[PDB]
């Protein structure tokens, strides 16, 4: 009766606290993960123009080499 | 007045107003029918559903798609998508609205010679106009030169264009299209267990394939990572239930793409054409086409594509060349957005194609320098 | 008298609910942002090798041309 549906509520409802506190750890490794890829781009993304700007002079005084070669 | 910029596409339907940033609807090219009897009276549902309702109704109804490789095969249904779109999705009448549309190179001329008189004389259009897609997406871009990939869900094709002159003998069309990843992927999925054969479950392999696919850099290595590590298998929750998990299965669809072989087509794959294609243009603007290589169409979407193009060509052109390639985050709605530009423009105004002009010269006209 | 008791457990569950709906809800969100960052930090990262190989060999044929000037 009333009580069979009682206790297969309260049950149910041990079973999502669970999957609840699941949830929020999941979520927190997710945002530590997300903070470090941050940090990573960040390096990435920051070190990028200064390898540009190498290939880019590399490029200009291999053309002066060229034409005084020439 | 204002102009009506559709774009039929195949597989997804998109049309809005001219001078839109965006399309107004979107919705998938899909008509079904419902192959059960019914035994409810008084419900009275209608025979055909179209468009996004017809997605809705999907467990009870069959889809057919009116358009297999850009060309058309079923006009009556292809005619109730174009009414849908004309008096439901948009909810105006098209007496009064010039329309372009949109249309694949190397396609029977019969198709555009129908198109237009269906839209001619069952809509009686004022003015309607057919433009390709590959220049469409080209005015999106905002570029005037280089070679675009137009990979939709019909058919891909390569159209190099150079100071606003297309070069014909250069395009190239191929086949393979999204349609083939999908059923590839229904193909290979059998390996792990999953049987899919309803015409509904096509739509549930297309959204994996859609959510979950990714294009790999490099093929031999990520087999090997994937025989020994774990970390590329991932989980797909069905409509009811029964999630499944999905490994190699997760890049090796999109690479028929670059491997033709995989679905026995002889052709090679899109890289290759593209190269091909701009090997076929003169020598003089050779660099402009391999630093403005652009990419179009939702086939386009998956990640890491543009990284395994740029490294392919780069492999096949000279080292002394500098290969870029163009990926706007609206790849997929580069060609509408094209065509609303065009649409927009005051120069374009005496390009249509007038009622009795049209009524004088016959559906032929079409054909003439109002290509 | 068990009546209070049976709204008590349906408002809890409720409550338990809607928290658990929310914590979905932003499981799927941080998840989304934390894969669309994975991929960005992966494909720069990609990015990063290539254009490492391009200096590599832009400093060799730089070398080359230093020599053949010299
Ligand atoms: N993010 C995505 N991942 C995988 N496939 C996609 C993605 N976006 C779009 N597609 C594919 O693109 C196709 C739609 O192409 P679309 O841009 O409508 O061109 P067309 O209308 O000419 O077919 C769909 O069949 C779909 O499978
Ligand atoms: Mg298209």
């Amino acid at each position: 009766s009333l009580q069979k549906k009682l206790k297969g509520t309260e049950d149910e409802l041990d079973k999502y606290s669970e999957a609840l506190k699941d949830a929020q750890e999941k979520l927190e490794l997710a945002e530590k993960k997300a903070t470090d890829a941050e940090a990573d781009v960040a390096s990435l993304n920051r070190r990028i123009q200064l390898v540009e700007e190498e290939l880019d002079r590399a490029q200009e005084r291999l053309a002066t080499a060229l034409q005084k070669l020439e | 007045t204002t102009a009506l910029v559709c774009d039929n596409g195949s597989g997804l339907v998109k049309a809005g107003f001219a001078g839109d940033d965006a399309p107004r609807a979107v919705f998938p090219s899909i008509v079904g029918r419902p192959r059960h009897q019914g035994v409810m009276v008084g419900m009275g549902q209608k025979d055909s559903y179209v468009g996004d309702e017809a997605q809705s109704k999907r467990g009870i109804l069959t889809l057919k798609y009116p358009i297999e490789h850009g060309i058309i095969t079923n006009w009556d249904d292809m005619e109730k998508i174009w009414h849908h779109t004309f008096y439901n999705e948009l909810r105006v009448a098209p007496e009064e609205h010039p329309t372009l549309l949109t249309e694949a190179p190397l396609n029977p001329k019969a198709n555009r010679e129908k198109m237009t008189q269906i839209m001619f004389e069952t809509f009686n259009v004022p003015a309607m106009y057919v433009a390709i897609q590959a220049v469409l997406s080209l005015y999106a871009s905002g570029r005037t030169t280089g070679i675009v990939l137009d990979s939709g869900d019909g058919v891909t094709h390569n159209v190099p264009i150079y100071e606003g002159y297309a070069l014909p003998h250069a395009i190239m069309r191929l086949d393979l299209a999204g349609r083939d990843l999908t059923d590839y992927l229904m193909k290979i999925l059998t390996e792990r267990g999953y049987s899919f054969v309803t015409t509904a479950e096509r739509e549930i392999v297309r959204d994996i394939k859609e959510k979950l696919c990714y294009v790999a850099l490099d093929f031999e290595n990520e087999m090997a990572t994937a025989a020994s590590s774990s970390s590329l298998e991932k989980s797909y929750e069905l409509p009811d239930g029964q999630v499944i998990t999905i490994g190699n299965e997760r890049f090796r669809c999109p690479e028929t793409l670059f491997q033709p072989s995989f679905i026995g087509m002889e052709s090679a794959g899109i890289h290759e054409t593209t190269y091909n294609s701009i090997m076929k243009c003169d020598i003089d603007i050779r660099k402009d086409l391999y630093a403005n290589n652009v990419l179009s169409g939702g086939t386009t979407m998956y990640p890491g594509i543009a990284d395994r193009m740029q490294k392919e060509i780069t492999a096949l052109a000279p080292s002394t060349m500098k290969i870029k390639i163009i990926a706007p985050p609206e790849r997929k709605y580069s060609v509408w957005i094209g065509g609303s530009i065009l649409a927009s423009l005051s120069t374009f105004q005496q390009m249509w194609i007038s009622k009795q002009e049209y009524d004088e010269a016959g559906p032929s006209i079409v054909h003439r320098k109002c290509f």
